[PDB]
RNA sequence: UGAAAUAGAACCUGAAACCGUGUGCGUACAAGCAGUAGGAGCCUCAAUUUAUUGGGGUGACUGCGUACCUUUUGUAUAAUGGGUCAGCGACUUAUAUUCUGUAGCAAGGUUAACCGUUUAGGGGAGCCGUAGGGAAACCGAGUCUUAAUAGGGCGUCUAG
RNA sequence: AACCGAUGCAAACUCCGAAUACCGAUGAGUAAUAUCCGGGAGACACACGGCGGGUGCUAACGUCCGUCGUGGAGAGGGAAACAACCCAGACCGCCAGCUAAGGCCCCAAAUUCCUAGUUAAGUGGGAAACGAGGUGGGAAGGCAUAGACAGCUAGGAGGUUGGCUUAGAAGCAGCCAUCCUUUAAAGAAAGCGUAAUAGCUCACUAGUCGAGUCGGCCUGCGCGGAAGAUGUAACGGGGCUCAAACUAGGAGCCGAAGCUGCGGAUUUGAAACUUGUUUUCAAGUGGUAGGGGAGCGUUGUGUAAGCCUGUGAAGGU
RNA sequence: CCUCCUAAAGAGUAACGGAGGAGUACGAAGGUGCGCUCAGAACGGUCGGAAAUCGUUCAUAGAGUAUAAAGGCAAAAGCGCGCUUAACUGCGAGACCCACAAGUCGAGCAGGUACGAAAGUAGGUCUUAGUGAUCCGGUGGUUCUGUAUGGAAGGGCCAUCGCUCAACGGAUAAAAGGUACUCUGGGGAUAACAGGCUGAUACCGCCCAAGAGUUCAUAUCGACGGCGGUGUUUGGCACCUCGAUGUCGGCUCAUCUCAUCCUAGGGCUGAAGCAGGUCCUAAGGGUAUGGCUGUUCGCCAUUUAAAGAGGUACGCGAGC
RNA sequence: GCUGACGACCAUAGCACGAUGGCACCACCUGAUCCCUUCCCGAACUCAGAAGUGAAACAUCGUCGCGCCAAUGGUAGUGUGGUUUCGACCAUGUGAGAGUAGGUCAUCGUCAGCU
């Protein structure tokens, strides 16, 4: 199965690792939408930048 | 400089750094010679598969995988090398 | 007179700074890098069946807006430099060497000075490449260290 | 001194002891990765805002480290104006739309929006110890029609001027007790007063009147404390009080060069008539020092004894 | 150069930050085999005690470890004894650390040993400080070279000696000062003036109330302490200016603040009156001349209702 | 069933107090010719042995007096995002130390010997 996650807070000025768990999802741009895989390791870079994106 | 109670005190030396400490950590793989821990006294003691030098270095002895463990009557910090 | 005379001797052409004259528009209740994005009015040309567009000039009024260079952590800076214009003004040349591209030849490539009736042709002296190891003798896909045939160092199994 | 028991503290104390960070392993997905070799650099004056410290005064737009973000070298929106704060990373064009931070009475785009309260200080819109009977709320309490709190009337006394001390200490300078009696009640006195007495009150009791009242604790928002030099001048201004302030919610909307929509360019990579031969797709395109790539123009040489040019070259406008 | 902390539980990490050590020692204080266990306290005992030596009981180190500190140390790394020279030679897989040059650890192999009955252990010392590159010169060895040839000289290779080259990556074998007689290139990268930030200090105010005030804390003053305001003293910083912002004082001319010196209005008073003392309100006006000294100031003389405290680039030199 | 050797583990295993054990085993024990011992000492080491004894030691058993171990809950701290009057607070994820209830007189392996 997978989810849906949206980036609504920009990802320009935040840590080295919140940086690389956006691009891990395959996020670009704010309000930018990508299915991914749920799976505890996806849901994990979701949970280091739930600040940041939201699951639909 | 009223009250006139500063005055030099020479203590603004020091010693260069010794890189000491754990080199290789538990679990990982290890080949004979490596250095596994710099160390001043024995705080790790060399285990089954690990010597030690004239500085306290615990070096493998053989291949293997690196162990730590808390061993003995003295419940003192060993380190060993498991042939894994 | 001369083709030409705003070619008339300060004389070919006659730029800019700078200074006048004329025409159109704006400007004497409004605060600032003087523009920019809008924008009314006016004036002037070309079409058009006659104020409807299009081009040009001006810019009431509104928003935004503290020159440029240099040097700096940081300049509207009250830090530097420039009054303006025009002209000139600062990474070159010779040789050596290294890397890259490209071209010719290619385990080979190339001549230099010179000669030459001279960019040809000749001239192979030399240079680079094709083997390394070791201070060296020396040996050589090996060689050095060593008592060691062990270990280890440096090399080996093309493109110049 | 120790030794026992309670009780604190320490960078150079530790019987203990995280979170993170770091070093590994395994595994997915996403990603213009990591590493090595060579050509060319630039830089080795950094700054601020957080966080952990040393120094300083837990002073400095101070200084020295570590660590993160931003500036440097970064425009746009917000913070009135404001490199370093917040939101957000500008390829170009549009008189399209949605949002972020921040905002919605007027300057000035968007709510004189809705609900429940608080403030009366223009607090909001500088400043503390400390003070006060501001005001709201919350947990409890003491007393009360066997008349509560306040007021008014009457008493508030006798041993005794307690003992001591002291010049004096007589309830009331100070030290040691808090005793007894008539009691409805009256302290060996809570104040004023006297040199000491005297004197006036109070505590306390009874009476009058008649219904609630008294004092602490905690919480919110207020008050005073609060004096400076060119001019209001400590909301940007106007102005604002069932707010246009504050608290807690709710719904709209405005709001950027962010995102989307439409058109166009461009770098890199990707399936091919295949060297820009063509249609696309994907990810990109702020930028100083600096590195890489592609071009424009000028003078001169060959092309050129060509081509153009008095039917007008160069130059100027 | 070493040790601890700063140093934020891997490493590393700065300050003219807080504390200490090193520039050695040892042929045994190294190696090995064997053996042993300390500091203290109490009790008993001639001199003899608080403590010498002896005996007994507790006693994981409260001792020792050559040398500071940290980390270690019972298989003792601590303490003795016998024999010894591994304080070897050629090396070294592999690592740590590291800009380089360096530095650190190292099993294993070969040769020759030392100790042990042997398996074995030993390439110095519990470890981390005890150190100095290259050049040059000296010495012990060596077939490597040897300018016609044989030699030799010289050189090379291996080993080793000569540094407070201590400014310790060492500029030369060899080295102090003055300049107000000065000069050039630069810097607001960095001081002196003034501004800015800050407010330790200063000044002013408030809180508490021990006391002084014959009595009586609060008329007046306010010990010990606490909290602020100002920018106002003495300072701190180095942000602006070094392709120039003229220093103090005087003169002239000012402008503002109020923490008010006079005058005005008040409360309290240890306010009889007259005079005051404090505190509140109040910034409209006013608020000297001289002697001394460059002075601002300060002392003094004589006045005045009073002779204010301050800001203004410690106002004012393109005004003197 | 118990004893001894060597290990695992290293206090929930230790300390303390009491009790039990001598057929084997162990320990004290006898003696010092011999091997070997003492900077003196047959104390320790070493040998030759079996009269005595489980007194000590040792082993085993018992207990909570000490020591040790130790929750649940809460608190402190803390990564990330936000806020703040800079003390802290909110969201999320973690989460001690101390202390309390409580637990504890261990638990196994190989071999040999008596039963």
């Amino acid at each position: 199965k997978t989810m849906k996650v949206t980036q609504l807070k920009s990802g320009a000025h935040r840590l080295k690792s919140h940086k690389a768990s956006l691009k891990g999802l395959g996020l670009r741009r704010i309000n930018h939408s990508v299915v991914v895989e749920d799976t505890p390791s996806t849901r994990g870079m979701v949970n280091r930048v739930n600040y940041l994106v939201k699951v639909e | 400089a009223h009250k006139k109670a500063a005055g030099s005190s020479r203590n603004g030396r020091d010693s260069n750094p010794k890189m000491l400490g754990v080199k290789i950590f538990g679990g990982q793989a290890i080949v004979a010679g490596n250095i596994i821990v710099r160390q001043r006294g024995t705080e790790f003691h060399a285990g089954a598969g690990v010597g030690m030098g004239r500085d306290h270095t615990l070096f493998a002895l053989n291949d293997g995988v690196v162990k730590f463990a808390t061993k003995g009557k003295f419940n003192r910090r060993y380190v060993m090398v498991e042939e894994a």
